C-alpha cells in the first residue's frame, strides 16, 4: 500500500500515456457490470421490430394475447417514452 | 414429375391500390389500426399454407379493405392528408420527423371526422 | 455503373494529362540529360542492390495487427444484438488479447529497430 | 455451375501450379500461396452469398485471419534464410537429402 | 448475357493470377495480386457482398505493402525480370493465357464437363434471389453474429493471433 | 528459448490436434490444422542452425500446400452439398483432393520426400514429436471419412509407402533418416487397412507410437545420431544397447514380440475381405525394414566395435536426466502380444 | 446528367488545389515576415495559372535506367485516386451514396500509397528508393491506429454511412464527445498525407526531392495536384466526422457554406502547422504511433464500446 | 478419432453453424430451407447407409435447389426453341415480353 | 498586409462551393424537384420500384395521390 503508491507516482511522472490507457481500460472493463441501464439497452434492442410479427391462430384459450394492436393485452413500450 | 398448377389470369385480377409509397407511409399508422383484421387473416393464411396460390381471396379482401379505408380518407380529410403526404414525399428518406404540423392536422381531422 | 463511370472518367483525365505532358513540349533527350541523379557525381553501385530493412519485425506484426482490424470492424452491427453481455465480453476479450500481444512484443524489445 | 465458378476454380489451379514449380525466388512462391488464399476466399464468399446462408458469412474472415498468420510465418522463415545466405534462393536449401 | 460484367471481372481475375503465377519478379507479382484483389472485390460486390469485398481488398493492400518492402530488402537482383524479359516467364504467361482462353471457348461454345461438372453459361444473373424483404443487410447481420454465435471462433482466432506474435518473435530470434 | 514459451507452444500444438479430434465442423478442423502448424514451426527451430532453418522451411511449405488443398476440397464439398459436417463427403472430386491433402500431411508416398529431410534436420526431441504426435490429426480425419474413401487410391499410396520406406531405409547410416523411412513404411501399413477396419488402424498407430517413443528415448539416453556413434554405446551402457536390440527386433515384426501383432491383425482383416495378394506383398516388403533393423542391431549390440581412449572419463559419470516412462515404453514395445484380445476395447 | 455532376465535382476541386498552392505560399510568407506571390496578377491571383502553364510546356524526362511502364502509371494512379476519393462525401448530398463510405475511403487511401512506392522503385535511383521505403514505414506506422480511431468514432454513428454523420451531430459536434480521438485522428491525417512534421517521403533537406526526384514537368505536376487534393479531401472528411454542420432539407446551400468554411479552416491549420514545426525522424514517427497512440487508442476503443451499452445510448440502424 | 466431447458435455461448440436450417439471426431463412429440412428429417436416425438409398428423392430435390441444373436446362431448351421459331418467322412474341406491358404494383 | 491573403481564400471557397450546390441542384432537377430517394436497403428499393410501375410514365418520382383511386 506504500510501495504501490510510489510506483503509481513514478509511472505518472515517467509514462503518463500508459497510466491513462490502463485507467481507461480498467474503467471500461468494470463499469458496464455496475450500471443499471445495461438491461435498459438490452430491452431497447429487444423492442426493435425488424421482421413482421406473425399472428397466432385463435384456439380460444389465450387470454394474454391481444385480438387487436390497440387492446390492453400484450407488451408495452410506455417505459421507453419516459427515457 | 407432374405439372405445376397455376391460377388463370382472370383469377388474378382485382381493383388495384395505386397510391405511391409516400402516401402509404403517411397513412400507414391509421391503415394498420383500421384494416388490421383482414391483414392478419391474410398473413396467417400466408404463413400457414406456405403457398401463395391458396391465399388469393384473402389478398383480394386486403385490397378491398385498403380501398374502403382510402375512400373514407378521401371523403373526409382530403386536403390535410394531401399536405401531409406531400411533406413526407419531399424527403429523400421519407422521414416522419420533419413534418409534425401536417401530421398533427391530419390526426385532428381524422379524429374528429371518423 | 455510376462508380464505374466515375473511375473511367478520372483515369481518362489523368491519362490525357500525361499524354499532353509528353506530346506538347519540345523534347531534346541525350545521354547526359537522362542519366541517374546523385547530386552531380556518378553513382557507385546499382539502386537495385538489396536495401536492408531495420524494422522488419514490426512489419510482420503489422500483418497480424491488420487482421484484427477486420475482426473489429463489424462491431457497430454487433451492438444491436439481444445478448449484449456475451457480445461485450467477446469484444473486450479480443481487444485485451490485442493489447497483450503489443505488451509482449514491447517488453521483448521487438519494437526496437535493428542496428 | 456458372462461368464465374469455373473462372475462380481455374485461378486456384493456376496458383497451385505456380506454387508447385519453383523458379529462383522464395517470395514468388509465398505470393502464390497468398493467391490461393484469395481464390478460396472469393469462391467461399460467392457460394455463401448465393445460398443465403446467414451464419456462414463470417467464415471467410476467419480464413483471412489464418491466411495472415500463414503469410507472417512464411515471411519470418524467409528472413532467417536470407540472413543465413544473403539470398532467398531455394537452391541454397540443399543441406538435407533423402 | 447482360453486359458480361461478372464474366469480364472473373477473366481479369484469372489474368492477374496468371500474371503473378508466372513469377516474373516479386515487385511485379505483388502488382498482379493487387489487381486480382481489386477485381475480386468487384466480383463480390456484384453479388451483394460489399463488406467482404472491401475488407479483402484492404487486407491484401496491407499485405502487398509489406511484401514490397520485403522484396526491396531480400528479393532483389541487378536486373529484375518482367513478363517479356525471360523465355521461361513469357512461356508460362502465354501458356496460362492460352489455357484460360481455351477453357473459356470450350465452356462457352459447348456444354462440356471440364473436370468436375458441365456449364452452359447464360450469365450468373439466372441463379439470383428475387428476395424482397428487410431494413438490414443480411451479410452484415451474418458477420455481426460472430460476437453472439461465434464465441468459440473468437476464442480460437484470438489465441492463434497472440500465438502468431509469440511465434514470429521466437523464429526471428536467431542466436 | 524461454521454458514458459516452449510449454505454451507445446500446449498450442496439442490444442490444435485436440481441436481437430473433437470438432464437427470442417472449418474448425482446418483451424486446428493451422494452429498446430503455427505452433509446430518454432519447435523445429528450438536449437537454431542452418539445417534446422531449412527443415522448418521445407515443413512449412509442404504443410501449407496440404492445408490449401484441404480447404479447397472442403469448399467444393460445400458447393455440391451445403454441408459443413464431417461425413461421407458427398462429392468424389472433393474426396480425391481431400485424400491427397491428408496424404501430403502424413507423408505417404508419392509425397514422402519431406520426412527424411525434416527429421534429419531437427533434434531428436523434435523428431520424436514430429514422428509421434503429428500423425494423430490426419489419421483421425481419415478414420472419420473412411466410408467415402476410394480404395484404389489409398491402397496404391499405402503400398508405395511400404515399398519406398523399405528401399530408402536400406541406404541410410544416419539414425534419424532410418527412423523417418521406418515411419513412412508404418504409415503405409496404417493406411492399407483403413478402408476395411479403423480399429486396426488405431491399434497399429498405438503400437507404432509406443515402439517409436521407446526407440527415440533410447537414442536420447545414449547421445547417438549416427551408426558409428551408436557403436560406442556398448562400452558405456551395455544394458541400453541390449534393450535397443530387443526393441529393434520388435520393430521388425518377429514373433513373439508385440510388433508382430498389428501386421498379423491387419493381414487377418484383409483376408476377411477377399484381398489376398496385397497382404502377401506387404509382408514380403516389410522384410526390408527387418533387414536394416538387423543391420543396426549387428552394429550396436551383437558385435563390439572399437572405442576411444576418452571413453574412460565418461565411465566415471552418470546420466543426470532420467526418463520416467522409458521402462514402461520398452515393456509395452516388447512383451504385449499375449494381451492381443484386449484390442476389442478400442472400438 | 450524371457526367455533368462528375465534371462539376472534379473541375472545381482542381481549381481549389491550384489556388491552395497560392494560399499556402502567402500564409507561409506572412508568417515569415514577407509577402509571397503578389506580382503576377493582382495579389498573386495568376500565379497558379503561370505555374501550371510553365510545367505543362516543359520537357518531360524518362530516365535511362527507369522502368517506363510503372514510371508512367504511378502519377496516373495518384491523380485518379485523389479525384475518386471525393465522390462519397456528403455536401450535404454525396455524388455516390454508399452503405459503407468510410471503408471505401480507407481502402482507396491505402491503395494510394502504391503511387509513391512504384514511382520510387521505377525511378531506379537511390534517393527515390529511400523515399519509397520511408513511405512503407509511414504506412506501417499510421494504418492500424487510424482504422481503430475511425471505428471508435463511428461506434456512435450506428453505421458506416457518411450521411448518417449529419443526423448524428444534429445537436452537438462529435468533437465534444471524442476530443482525444479527434487529436489522434488529426495527427494521423497529418501523417497519412505526408505533411510536415511527417513529410518524410519527400525529405527535402535530407533526400533532395526523394520519391519524385527523377520526375519533371507535367508528370511532376500530377503528383503535386494529387497531394494537395488529398490535403483538402482529408480535412473535409475531418470536418464531416467531427464538426457536424446542421442540414436544412429545403436549404442545402447553408450546409455547403458552413462545411466549406470548416474544411478551409482545417486546411489553413495544416499550413500553420507546417510553418511552425521541425520534421520528425521516421523511426520516431513509428515509435510515437506504436507506443503512445496505439495503447491509448485501444483503451478508448474499449471505452467507446462499453459506454453506449452502459448508458443505453446505442445508435439505430443495425 | 472423433471424441464427441460436445455431445458428452452438451456444449454446442460448433454445431450451430453446421447446417443452413439452424437458427439464423433475425430468423433469416436459407434459400433451400425446406429442402434441407425435409432431407434431414427423412434421414434422421436410420444411419448413413440406409439414408443414401431411402432419402435419395429428398436429397435430389435439395441438390436441385442448391445448384439448379435442370432448371437452366429446361429454360435454355425453351429459349432455343423460341429462337428457332422466330428465326424462321413463326412465333410473333407477345407484347408483354417486349417491354410494352401494363405493369401492376 | 495579412488581409491580402484573403482573395486566394475567397477563390478557393468559391471553387469548393460548386460541388455541393451542383450536386443538390442536379439531384433536384432529375427527381421532380424533391430530393432524390435514398435506398440503403432492399425494402426502400422495392418501394421505389413499386412507385415506378404505378406512375404510368415509368418514373419513380411522379406521385399518384388520392385522385388515382377513384
Ligand atoms: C492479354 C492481356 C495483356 C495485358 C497487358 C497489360 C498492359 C500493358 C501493355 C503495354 C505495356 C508495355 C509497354 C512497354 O513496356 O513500353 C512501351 C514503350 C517501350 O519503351 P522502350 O524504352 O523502347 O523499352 C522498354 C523495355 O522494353 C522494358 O520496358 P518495361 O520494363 O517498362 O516493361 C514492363 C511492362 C512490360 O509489360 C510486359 O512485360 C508484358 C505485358 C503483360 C502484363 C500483364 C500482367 C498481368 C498484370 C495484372 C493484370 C493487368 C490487366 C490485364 C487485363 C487487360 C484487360 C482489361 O510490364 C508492366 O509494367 C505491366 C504493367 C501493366 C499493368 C497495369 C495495371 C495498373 C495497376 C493499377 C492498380 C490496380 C487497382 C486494382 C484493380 O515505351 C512507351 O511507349 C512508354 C511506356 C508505355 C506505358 C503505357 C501505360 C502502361 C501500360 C498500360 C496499362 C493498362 C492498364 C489498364
Ligand atoms: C519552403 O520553400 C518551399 C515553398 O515556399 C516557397 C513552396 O511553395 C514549395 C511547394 C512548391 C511551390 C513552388 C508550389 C508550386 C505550384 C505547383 C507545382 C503548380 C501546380 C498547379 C497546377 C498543376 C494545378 C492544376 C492546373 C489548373 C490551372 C487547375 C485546373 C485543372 C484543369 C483540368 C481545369 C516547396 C516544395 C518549398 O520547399
Ligand atoms: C485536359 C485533358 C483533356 C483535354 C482535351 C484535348 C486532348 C488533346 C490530346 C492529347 C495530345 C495533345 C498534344 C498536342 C500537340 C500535337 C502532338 C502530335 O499529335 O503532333 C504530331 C503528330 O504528327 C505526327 O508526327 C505525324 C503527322 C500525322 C500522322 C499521319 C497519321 C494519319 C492521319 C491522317 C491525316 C490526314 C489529314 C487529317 C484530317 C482528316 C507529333 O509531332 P512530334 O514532333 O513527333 O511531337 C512533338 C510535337 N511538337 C512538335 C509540338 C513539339
Ligand atoms: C475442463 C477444462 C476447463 C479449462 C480448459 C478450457 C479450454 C478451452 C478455453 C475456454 C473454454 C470454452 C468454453 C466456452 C464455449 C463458448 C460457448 C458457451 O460458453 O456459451 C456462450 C456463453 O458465453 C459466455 O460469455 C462464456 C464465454 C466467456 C469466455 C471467457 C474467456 C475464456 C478463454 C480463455 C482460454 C482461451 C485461450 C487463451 C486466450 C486468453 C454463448 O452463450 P449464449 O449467448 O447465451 O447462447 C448462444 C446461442 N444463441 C445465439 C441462440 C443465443
Ligand atoms: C493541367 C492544366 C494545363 C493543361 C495544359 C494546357 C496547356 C495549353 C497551353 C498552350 C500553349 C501553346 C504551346 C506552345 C509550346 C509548344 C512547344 C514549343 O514551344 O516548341 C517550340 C517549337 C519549336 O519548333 P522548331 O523551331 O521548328 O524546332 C526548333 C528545335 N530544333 O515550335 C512548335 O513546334 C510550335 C507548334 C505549336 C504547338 C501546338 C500548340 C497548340 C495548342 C495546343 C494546346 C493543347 C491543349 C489540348
Ligand atoms: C496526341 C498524339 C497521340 C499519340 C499517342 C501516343 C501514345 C503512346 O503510347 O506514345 C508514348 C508516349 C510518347 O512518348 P515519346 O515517343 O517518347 O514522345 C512523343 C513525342 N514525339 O508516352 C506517353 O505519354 C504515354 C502516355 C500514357 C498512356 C495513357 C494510357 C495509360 C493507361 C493507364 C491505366 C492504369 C491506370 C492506373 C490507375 C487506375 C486504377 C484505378
Ligand atoms: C479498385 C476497387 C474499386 C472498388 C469499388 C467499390 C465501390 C463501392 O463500394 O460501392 C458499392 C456499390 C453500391 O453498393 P452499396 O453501397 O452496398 O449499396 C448499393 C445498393 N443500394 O456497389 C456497386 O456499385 C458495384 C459496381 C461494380 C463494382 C466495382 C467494380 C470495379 C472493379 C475495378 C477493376 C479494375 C479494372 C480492371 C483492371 C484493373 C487494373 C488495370
Ligand atoms: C486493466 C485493463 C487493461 C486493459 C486496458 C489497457 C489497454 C491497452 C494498454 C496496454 C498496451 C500495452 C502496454 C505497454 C507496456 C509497456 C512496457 C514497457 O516497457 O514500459 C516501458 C516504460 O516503463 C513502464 O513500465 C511504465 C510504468 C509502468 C507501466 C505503466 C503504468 C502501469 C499501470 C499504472 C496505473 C494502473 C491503473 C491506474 C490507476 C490510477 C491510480 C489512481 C516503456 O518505455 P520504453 O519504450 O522501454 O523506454 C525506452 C527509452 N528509454
Ligand atoms: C470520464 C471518462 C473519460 C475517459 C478518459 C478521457 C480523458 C483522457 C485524457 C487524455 C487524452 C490525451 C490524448 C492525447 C493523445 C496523445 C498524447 C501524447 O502523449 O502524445 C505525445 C506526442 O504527441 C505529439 O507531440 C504530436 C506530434 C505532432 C505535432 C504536430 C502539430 C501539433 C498539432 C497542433 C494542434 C492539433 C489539434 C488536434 C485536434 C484538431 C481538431 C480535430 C507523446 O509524445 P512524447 O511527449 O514524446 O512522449 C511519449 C513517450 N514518453
Amino acid at each position: 500500500a506504500g510501495r504501490i503508491a510510489s510506483f503509481l507516482k513514478n509511472a505518472w511522472a515517467k509514462e503518463p500515456v500508459l497510466v491513462a490507457s490502463f485507467a481507461i481500460g480498467g474503467l471500461a472493463i468494470i463499469l458496464p457490470s455496475l450500471s443499471p441501464y445495461t438491461n435498459y439497452a438490452i430491452r431497447i434492442n429487444r423492442a426493435t421490430p425488424y421482421n413482421y410479427p406473425v399472428p397466432l391462430r385463435d384456439d380460444g384459450n389465450m387470454p394474454d394475447v391481444p385480438s387487436h394492436p390497440q387492446d390492453p393485452q400484450g407488451p408495452s413500450l410506455e417505459w421507453l417514452k419516459n427515457l | 414429375p407432374g405439372i405445376v398448377e397455376l391460377p388463370t389470369l382472370e383469377d388474378l385480377k382485382v381493383q388495384e391500390v395505386k397510391v405511391s409509397s409516400s402516401v402509404l407511409k403517411a397513412a400507414a399508422h391509421h391503415y394498420g389500426a383500421q384494416c388490421d383484421k383482414p391483414n392478419k387473416e391474410f398473413m396467417l393464411c400466408r404463413w400457414e399454407e406456405k403457398d401463395p396460390r391458396r391465399c388469393l381471396e384473402e389478398g383480394k379482401l386486403v385490397n378491398q379493405c385498403a380501398l374502403d379505408f382510402f375512400r373514407q380518407i378521401k371523403r373526409h380529410c382530403a386536403e390535410p392528408f394531401t399536405e401531409y403526404w406531400t411533406c413526407i414525399d419531399y424527403s429523400g428518406l421519407q422521414l416522419f420527423r420533419h413534418c409534425r404540423k401536417q401530421q398533427a392536422k391530419f390526426d385532428e381531422c381524422v379524429l374528429d371526422k371518423l | 455503373m455510376n462508380i464505374m463511370l466515375t473511375l473511367l472518367t478520372n483515369v481518362t483525365l489523368a491519362s490525357l494529362l500525361v499524354l499532353i505532358a509528353f506530346w506538347l513540349p519540345q523534347l531534346n533527350a541525350y545521354s547526359e540529360k537522362t542519366s541517374p541523379y546523385e547530386c552531380g557525381f556518378d553513382p557507385m553501385g546499382s539502386a537495385r542492390l538489396p536495401f536492408s530493412m531495420k524494422f522488419f519485425l514490426v512489419a510482420i506484426t503489422f500483418l497480424l495487427f491488420d487482421l484484427e482490424i477486420a475482426l473489429l470492424l463489424p462491431l457497430p452491427w454487433a451492438s444491436q444484438t439481444n445478448n449484449l453481455k456475451t457480445m461485450l465480453t467477446m469484444a473486450l476479450f479480443l481487444l485485451i488479447l490485442l493489447a497483450a500481444s503489443l505488451a509482449y512484443e514491447w517488453t521483448q524489445k521487438g519494437l526496437e529497430w535493428a542496428e | 455451375m456458372p462461368l464465374v465458378y469455373m473462372n475462380i476454380i481455374m485461378a486456384f489451379a493456376i496458383a497451385l501450379a505456380g506454387l508447385l514449380m519453383y523458379r529462383s525466388h522464395l517470395m514468388s512462391s509465398l505470393l502464390c500461396l497468398e493467391g490461393m488464399m484469395l481464390s478460396l476466399f472469393i469462391m467461399s464468399t460467392l457460394i455463401i452469398l448465393n445460398t443465403h446462408f446467414t451464419l456462414a458469412n463470417m467464415m471467410p474472415i476467419i480464413l483471412l485471419v489464418f491466411a495472415a498468420c500463414e503469410a507472417a510465418l512464411g515471411l519470418s522463415l524467409l528472413v532467417m534464410v536470407s540472413n543465413t545466405y544473403g539470398t532467398d534462393y531455394v537452391q541454397n536449401l540443399n543441406l538435407l537429402q533423402c | 448475357m447482360t453486359m458480361y460484367i461478372a464474366f469480364i471481372l472473373s477473366t481479369i481475375f484469372v489474368i492477374g493470377f496468371v500474371g503473378f503465377s508466372s513469377k516474373p519478379s516479386p515487385i511485379y507479382g505483388g502488382l498482379g495480386l493487387i489487381v486480382s484483389g481489386g477485381v475480386g472485390c468487384g466480383i463480390v460486390l456484384n453479388f451483394g457482398g460489399s463488406f467482404l469485398g472491401l475488407m479483402v481488398f484492404l487486407i491484401y493492400l496491407g499485405g502487398m505493402l509489406v511484401v514490397f518492402g520485403y522484396t526491396t530488402a531480400m528479393a532483389t537482383e541487378m536486373y529484375p525480370e518482367v513478363w517479356v524479359s525471360n523465355k521461361t516467364v513469357f512461356g508460362a504467361f502465354v501458356s496460362g493465357l492460352m489455357m484460360e482462353f481455351c477453357m473459356v471457348y470450350y465452356a462457352l461454345k459447348e456444354e462440356e464437363v471440364e473436370i468436375i461438372f458441365k456449364f452452359n453459361g447464360l450469365g450468373d444473373w439466372v441463379i439470383y434471389d428475387t428476395g424482397d424483404s428487410g431494413f438490414f443487410s443480411e451479410e452484415a447481420m451474418g458477420i455481426a453474429a460472430l460476437y453472439s454465435y461465434g464465441t468459440w471462433l473468437v476464442i480460437v482466432t484470438g489465441w492463434s493471433l497472440l500465438i502468431g506474435v509469440v511465434v514470429i518473435m521466437e523464429i526471428t530470434r536467431g542466436n | 528459448m524461454n521454458p514458459i514459451i516452449y510449454t505454451t507452444l507445446i500446449m498450442t500444438v496439442m490444442s490444435g490436434t485436440m481441436l481437430v479430434m473433437i470438432s464437427s465442423h470442417w472449418l474448425l478442423i482446418w483451424i486446428g490444422f493451422e494452429m498446430n502448424l503455427l505452433a509446430m514451426i518454432p519447435v523445429l527451430m528450438k536449437n537454431f542452425n542452418p539445417r534446422a532453418t531449412e527443415a522448418a522451411t521445407k515443413y512449412f511449405l509442404t504443410q501449407a500446400t496440404a492445408s490449401m488443398m484441404l480447404m479447397m476440397a472442403i469448399i467444393i464439398n460445400l458447393l455440391y452439398s451445403g454441408q459443413w459436417t464431417i461425413t461421407k463427403m458427398f462429392n468424389p472430386v472433393a474426396m480425391t483432393m481431400m485424400t491427397m491433402a491428408l496424404a501430403m500431411k502424413l507423408g505417404l508416398s508419392p509425397f514422402h520426400f519431406w520426412v527424411p529431410e525434416v527429421t534429419q534436420g531437427i533434434s531428436l526431441q523434435a523428431g520424436l514429436l514430429l514422428l509421434t504426435w503429428q500423425k494423430l490429426a490426419p489419421l483421425s480425419v481419415l478414420c472419420q471419412i473412411s466410408q467415402s474413401i476410394n480404395p484404389n487410391l489409398m491402397l496404391t499410396m499405402a503400398m508405395l509407402s511400404i515399398l519406398i520406406g523399405g528401399w530408402g531405409g536400406l541406404n541410410q547410416t544416419q539414425l534419424r533418416k532410418i527412423m523417418a523411412y521406418s515411419s513412412i513404411a508404418h504409415m503405409g501399413w496404417m493406411t492399407a487397412v483403413l478402408p476395411y477396419n479403423t480399429t486396426m488402424t488405431i491399434l497399429n498407430l498405438l503400437i507404432y507410437i509406443t515402439m517409436t517413443l521407446a526407440m527415440f528415448m533410447l537414442l536420447i539416453h545414449s547421445s547417438a545420431t549416427t551408426t558409428l556413434s551408436l557403436s560406442h554405446t556398448w562400452n558405456k551402457m551395455p544394458v541400453i544397447t541390449s534393450l535397443m536390440m530387443v526393441t529393434l527386433l520388435s520393430m521388425g515384426g518377429l514373433p513373439p514380440l508385440s510388433g508382430f501383432m498389428p501386421k498379423w491383425m491387419i493381414i487377418q482383416e484383409m483376408t476377411k475381405n477377399e484381398s489376398i495378394i496385397m497382404p502377401t506383398l506387404m509382408a514380403m516388403t516389410a522384410l526390408l525394414n527387418l533387414y536394416f533393423y538387423m543391420r543396426l542391431a549387428y552394429s550396436s549390440s551383437l558385435t563390439m566395435f572399437p572405442s576411444t581412449n576418452n571413453m574412460k572419463m565418461k565411465w566415471q559419470f552418470e546420466h543426470t536426466k532420467q526418463m520416467k516412462l522409458l521402462p514402461t515404453m520398452i515393456v509395452l514395445s516388447t512383451l504385449v502380444l499375449p494381451m492381443t484380445p484386449a484390442l476389442s476395447s478400442l472400438n | 446528367m450524371f457526367m455533368i455532376n462528375i465534371l462539376s465535382l472534379i473541375i472545381p476541386i482542381l481549381l481549389a488545389v491550384a489556388f491552395l498552392t497560392l494560399v499556402e505560399r502567402k500564409v507561409l510568407g506572412y508568417m515569415q515576415l514577407r509577402k509571397g506571390p503578389n506580382v503576377v496578377g493582382p495579389y498573386g491571383l495568376l500565379q497558379p495559372i503561370a505555374d501550371a502553364l510553365k510545367l505543362f510546356t516543359k520537357e518531360p524526362l524518362r530516365p535511362a535506367t527507369s522502368s517506363i511502364s510503372m514510371f508512367i502509371i504511378a502519377p496516373i494512379l495518384a491523380l485518379s485516386l485523389a479525384l475518386t476519393m471525393w465522390v462519397p462525401l456528403p455536401m450535404p448530398y454525396p455524388l455516390i451514396n454508399m452503405n459503407l463510405g468510410v471503408l471505401f475511403m480507407l481502402a482507396m487511401s491505402s491503395l494510394a500509397v502504391y503511387s509513391i512506392l512504384w514511382s520510387g522503385w521505377a525511378s531506379n535511383s537511390k534517393y527515390a528508393l529511400i523515399g519509397a521505403l520511408r513511405a512503407v514505414a509511414q504506412t506501417i506506422s499510421y494504418e492500424v491506429t487510424l482504422a481503430i480511431i475511425l471505428l471508435s468514432v463511428l461506434l456512435m454513428n450506428g453505421s458506416y454511412t457518411l450521411s448518417t454523420l449529419i443526423t448524428t451531430q444534429e445537436h452537438i459536434w462529435m468533437i465534444f464527445t471524442s476530443w482525444p480521438l479527434a487529436m489522434m485522428w488529426f495527427i494521423s491525417t497529418l501523417a497519412e498525407t505526408n505533411r510536415a512534421p511527417f513529410d518524410l517521403t519527400e525529405g527535402e533537406s535530407e533526400l533532395v526531392s526523394g520519391f519524385n526526384v527523377e520526375y519533371a514537368a507535367g508528370p511532376f505536376a500530377m503528383f503535386f495536384m494529387a497531394e494537395y487534393a488529398n490535403i483538402i479531401m482529408m480535412n473535409a472528411f475531418t470536418a464531416i466526422l467531427f464538426l457536424g454542420a446542421s442540414h436544412d432539407p429545403h436549404t442545402p446551400e447553408l450546409y455547403t457554406i458552413n462545411f466549406v468554411l470548416k474544411t478551409l479552416a482545417l486546411t489553413i491549420t495544416f499550413l500553420w502547422i507546417r510553418a511552425s514545426y521541425p520534421r520528425f525522424r521516421y523511426d520516431q514517427l513509428m515509435h510515437l504511433l506504436w507506443k503512445s497512440f496505439l495503447p491509448l487508442t485501444l483503451a478508448l476503443c474499449m471505452w467507446h464500446i462499453s459506454l453506449p451499452i452502459m448508458t443505453a445510448s446505442i445508435p439505430p440502424q443495425s | 478419432p472423433f471424441f464427441d466431447v460436445q455431445k458428452r458435455l452438451g456444449l454446442d461448440l460448433d454445431r450451430w453453424m453446421t447446417i443452413q436450417s439452424a437458427e439464423q439471426p433475425h430468423k433469416i431463412p436459407g434459400r433451400c430451407h425446406a429442402f434441407e429440412k425435409e432431407w434431414i428429417e427423412c434421414a434422421h436416425g436410420i444411419g448413413g447407409i440406409r439414408a443414401e438409398k431411402e432419402c435419395k428423392i429428398e436429397f435430389d430435390d435439395f441438390v436441385e435447389c442448391l445448384l439448379r441444373q435442370k432448371t437452366m436446362k429446361r429454360l435454355s431448351a425453351i429459349k432455343r426453341q423460341r429462337d428457332k421459331l422466330i428465326k424462321e418467322g413463326k412465333y410473333t412474341p407477345p407484347p408483354h415480353h417486349l417491354g410494352k406491358e401494363d405493369p401492376r404494383p | 498586409m495579412w488581409f491580402e491573403i484573403l482573395p486566394g481564400i475567397a477563390v478557393m471557397a468559391a471553387c469548393l462551393f460548386i460541388p455541393g450546390m451542383a450536386t443538390a441542384h442536379i439531384h433536384k432537377f432529375t427527381n421532380g424537384g424533391k430530393e432524390k430517394r435514398v435506398a440503403h436497403f432492399s425494402y426502400q428499393w422495392n418501394l421505389m420500384e413499386r412507385d415506378r410501375r404505378i406512375s404510368g410514365v415509368n418514373r419513380y418520382h411522379v406521385t399518384k395521390g388520392l385522385e388515382n383511386i377513384d
